């Protein structure tokens, strides 16, 4: 093998892209929601207020004191 | 003296693997909870009634 | 005169090294938090007695009005 070495070969390939990063943790459950709307006190009222009247005038009459008479 | 050079060499080896990549960030949190429950108009009528029925006692008181 | 050619040549260098792996994926969102509470009885309650006070109240003033004849 008189003659030198040949040239050095080609670089080789560049090496694999790293393994794929992984999916993030899921997120926290949210906040519980809001509390219940309360009925205004007006709409209680307007609910309310007839039988109201109607059971006190009855019990008034079941005593034996009947009232001033009601709206027809 | 000499000769030719030789042929060329063989390809060098594969480059070495990345490092791996990032986790993806978290993700956001759920949305709020549904509402509580408010008041029917005839869950109201039935709470008047029961109160009412509660006290015959106390309405008695002030009737006779 | 020439001798042989020579040996082949010495293999090339390593490749570069391989680029970082690809960004993860976003994780999924939590799930709704639990319902709010529902309003209580309470607050109807409290009303319908305030309203049973005021007119058993109401009934002794018309009595009393109604005797003096200025309703």
């Amino acid at each position: 093998g008189s003659g030198p070495p040949g040239p050095p070969g080609p670089p080789g390939p560049p090496g694999a892209r790293g393994q794929a990063g992984v999916m993030g943790f899921p997120g926290p459950p949210g906040p519980p929601g809001p509390p219940g709307k309360e009925a205004s006190e007006q709409r209680i009222r307007e609910l309310c207020g007839g039988m109201i009247s109607e059971q006190i005038a009855q019990l008034a009459a079941h005593l034996r004191k009947p009232l001033a008479p009601g709206s027809i | 003296g000499s000769g030719p050079p030789g042929p060329p060499g063989p390809p060098g080896p594969p480059g070495a693997r990345g490092q791996a990549g990032v986790m993806g960030f978290p993700g956001p949190p759920g949305p709020p909870g549904p509402p509580g429950r408010a008041p029917t108009d005839q869950h109201i009528k039935q709470v008047c009634m029961r109160v009412i029925q509660e006290h015959f006692a106390e309405m008695a008181a002030s009737l006779k | 005169g020439s001798g042989p050619p020579g040996p082949p040549g010495p293999p090339g260098p390593p490749g570069a090294r391989g680029e970082p792996g690809n960004i993860g994926f976003p994780g999924p969102p939590g799930p709704p938090g639990p319902p709010g509470r529902d309003a209580t009885d309470q607050h109807i309650v409290d009303v319908a007695l305030k309203m049973l006070q005021e007119q058993l109240a109401e009934v002794a003033v018309s009595a009393k009005r109604e005797a003096l004849g200025a309703v």
